[PDB]
């Protein structure tokens, strides 16, 4: 037991002077391009190491609002606002953010998959 | 190359169209490559070494600073480094301040603890102070040249598929370049905002963010010390001696 | 019987760190201190150094009196141990470091400290600024100055080829730690308070500079 | 007047989402919350309730929802999924949410093209940001519903191949998926 | 009658601010509170609720606000910002308020 | 004070600090999209100019 | 060995050496083609598990958040 | 293998349920799978 105690003691670190520690400024990717699948695997492994946070809602009921006056009032305020421009702006900012993330991540962008994302239009229209 | 996007709503045949130019995304991708930034920094260092070489300054920097008798080489080295940094900031002026004097310090009794290269006005001409023993102690310190700082798969796949510049010399070059970069930031505040602001900055480096970002952050290139985020090990514990129940309303430096 | 070679290597590494002559950051344990002290005792020509560092056990017992020949011999002994310049202030740094290491209690996590208690006149940065500025203005300038930036593509290519295998991050780490240690040693030697707020604010300035 | 009826559909849905966000007891506008990395609880609440609203729209018979949600707010690039700012899944029956805060901030902070007495008014940027967040959480909910209906493997394969949005979305539940505002528009990418 | 409509706008806004200050349960008129350096809680409450009222006016969809606020009531000149009697910011998500009491007293 | 605070939230503590010394961010960083929003402020109902004499 | 070789021949040396250190890529690089065209694999005849696997694995435990659990 | 197994069996305390372990502490160079992959791959490429 004395030998085990001395073994624990001799492995105790001693005082050391401070050192300048280098941290990666930007998560710079490597030369070789990566596909979406390998990127997903790597980023999921990275996310696994994070510490999740618990969220507790006040109740189970779905949030909603049945106040008529407020609803028609919001509708009137957004009435002069074309749906074409709104949807175009939303879709284009989504696309730009996706492409920017793909470019920064050195990941290949599959145009066909992004086009297939929004084919529910014709799926609804035909059926 | 350009990429076009079309949005169509189910109330009509109207289609709103936007054109994206791929060059922006390519530039972001290139700026995201580790090899690209590594190449930029190494190319700056290589240009510095070439500039020293064409000035006969081929001898190792430690040997240059170890020669007490020959002051001309030390003065030329420091002046050339200052001029190189100035050109990096302003890529239009190839010649530094046309007239300036150098004084070499060999004593602790007249040494500044932490600013080896200092600048002053003798009412007639710029004067630059060089703390020779400090630079010698910097360059002569043994370097950690076997430890690894954090791709094995590409190496595995590959396995299945003349001036002698050592690492110590390159580290010495980078050390001197960073030191003269700090000195040049102090000198820039000096020249552009007066002796009073220069001596205010000597005791408080936090004014750099306000006196550089106004002009340098949008006109010049990136600074060498900005390549990595440097922090002091266990900084909070050591700083615990000086803790304030603070209320920061002008936190101009995060 | 003890292994002279292993103890000598441990002593060499621990003294390299404790003299601030190297930036090699290796986690040092109590075993390394035991080995360095035992080797210092056993080796005949390191007896002066062993006694010097052993006197640090009690804060009230200060450095033994050594005549100039003894100090020179101890300096040669330290130089031989480090096979590297080294002078009296290095010995002072080593004495302070070993004193603080010895008086420290046994603990599970490495204690991070800064250099202190080396070299009467407890000053600050501004008084030193004024005094050394006057002293520098006293000194006569040596050289009066009254620029090729060649972009020879082949030459820069060869330089990049030579520099390419070097791990840039390691070079930056070495340079930054060297500057930090030189600044800290100059502060401690000059008996001036080292304000790590300012030094860390330097890095914070760089970080804030980049993102704009 | 059918196109007017469909516009009324879409705008009433957007207004109901607006009113739900109002009832959720917000201190700041959406973008403002998303730039506030210090308060992750509010961001998690907004994302969770948008998911709940979409869930009720897709399943009109469902009136409540789970009261717990494990969430991580992504800050760094090396833990962010491109093209999927918000991702929903569950493990051992516990809802799992991942939010890429910088991506959503960039989404809502873009410059959008812009070709009574109480002082109440809603700007175009605010409404378009609302629609954008609804669409993003709606894409996340499509992935989540693919998960529940066809396994974590179909979820993972759909994360890389989005044709499951048109294969696994059978025409029987076409009326159900038509309740989503993501189905009211088409976005195509053509080389030029 | 457009100028009358705009004056009605402004005066109704001022009256709503008046009524909010009334509901906030005040013991003294504004100036009187601001000369009372002994009671910093009331001054902080007035400044905070005026901030909240402005926040609601600027963001009509926002109906609530944070319930905590770190505040310092400036008394001396060497801790006062000229031209900025009240300053708001937050650090680690906690609202931070600074009030220059003598300046506001001189203003009112 | 709320204008400075909103500049803080919308563009960083640095834009807040720079606006504390340079008030032209009140006219640069206040984009016309939220002009209806800023018109809700009573500070926007008047102009105060200083002219040397 | 043949599963490793199949990934090699069909997806490159890089993917082969990636698979040598992480067998979990088999599920993605086999089920795309083999799960619907070939027969059943010999090692799939029985479900193999390591005795007291959780206890031995307790040395490597993560406060995880798995959003791409492509291998149950 | 026998020495390591018996050492671990002997130093183990008396306990009611069998302890499940893996082989360890047999045969300086503490490596991982990838470095071995590279090294033995080069060595195999050497072999005719």
């Amino acid at each position: 037991i004395m030998r085990s105690s001395f073994a624990r003691c001799f492995n105790s670190p001693i005082m050391r002077y401070a050192k300048i520690v280098l941290l990666q400024n930007v998560a710079l990717q490597r030369d070789k391009r990566t596909t979406l699948e390998e990127l997903l695997i790597e980023r999921g492994e990275k996310i696994q190491m994070l510490q999740p946070q618990q969220y507790i809602n006040s109740g189970t009921e779905i949030p909603f609002c049945d106040d008529a006056e407020f609803l028609n009032r919001l509708l009137k305020h957004i009435d002069p606002y074309p749906l074409s421009r709104m949807y175009y702006n939303a879709a284009n900012t989504m696309f730009y953010t996706t492409m920017e993330n793909y470019a920064v991540s050195n990941c290949k962008f599959n145009i066909e998959d992004y086009n297939n994302i929004f084919k529910v239009m014709e799926n609804i229209r035909k059926h | 190359n350009k990429v076009r996007t079309v949005t169509e709503i189910v109330n009509s045949d109207e289609k709103i169209q936007k054109t994206y130019e791929l060059a922006e995304f390519d530039l972001k991708n290139l700026s995201s490559l580790e090899s690209y930034e590594t190449l930029k920094i190494k190319l700056a260092l290589s240009k510095y070494m070439a500039m020293l070489s064409t000035l006969e300054m081929t001898q190792p920097l430690l040997e240059i600073f170890r020669n007490k008798a020959d002051t001309r080489q030390i003065a030329a080295v420091v002046f050339s480094t200052l001029a190189f940094i100035h050109n990096r900031f302003h890529p239009l002026v190839t010649n530094f301040t046309n007239k300036m004097e150098f004084v070499v310090t060999e004593t602790n009794d007249t040494s500044i603890p932490g600013e080896p290269i200092l600048f002053t006005e003798n009412e007639g001409v710029l004067l630059c102070s060089v703390d020779r023993p400090s630079i010698v102690k910097m360059l002569s310190r043994e370097f950690d040249t076997e430890a690894l700082v954090n791709n094995c798969n590409v190496r595995i796949a590959k396995t299945f598929g003349d001036f002698s510049i050592t690492e110590v010399e390159a580290t010495q070059y980078l050390t001197l370049l960073l030191t003269v970069e700090h000195a040049y930031l102090h000198y820039y505040i000096f020249k552009n905002y007066g002796v009073f602001e220069y001596c205010k900055s000597l005791t408080d480096h936090s004014l750099f963010t306000n006196k550089l970002r106004s002009t340098m952050s949008t006109k010049t290139s990136n600074l060498l010390l900005s390549k990595f985020k440097f922090t002091i090990e266990d900084f909070d514990k050591i700083n615990s001696n000086s803790v304030t129940s603070g209320f920061n309303i002008y936190n101009f430096n995060k | 019987l003890i292994n002279m070679r292993r103890y000598r290597n441990a002593a060499r590494k621990l003294i390299h760190h404790y003299s601030l002559n190297s930036t090699s950051s290796t986690e040092y344990k109590i075993s390394d201190v035991v080995m360095t002290m035992i080797f210092l005792l056993r080796s005949e020509k390191y007896h002066s150094l062993f006694k010097l560092l052993e006197t640090t056990f009690d804060d009230y017992t200060c450095r033994p009196q050594m005549t100039q020949v003894q100090t020179d011999t101890l300096l040669d002994a330290v130089r031989s141990l480090l096979e590297m310049t080294i002078d009296l202030t290095t010995v002072d740094i080593m004495r302070s470091s070993f004193a603080r290491c010895f008086n420290s209690p046994i603990m599970r996590y490495a204690k991070i400290v800064l250099l202190q208690n080396v070299a009467d006149k407890r000053t600050t940065l501004e008084e030193l600024l004024i005094e050394r500025g006057e002293k520098i203005q006293m000194l006569q300038p040596q050289q009066y100055i009254n620029i090729p930036f060649c972009d020879d593509a082949e030459f820069l290519n060869r330089l990049l080829k030579h520099i390419d295998p070097y791990p840039l991050s390691r070079m930056y780490y070495n340079a930054a730690n060297t500057m930090f240690y030189t600044t800290m040693e100059n502060y401690a030697v000059s008996n001036c308070k080292f304000n790590i707020e300012d030094y860390n604010n330097i890095f914070k300035v760089m970080e804030n500079i980049r993102k704009h």
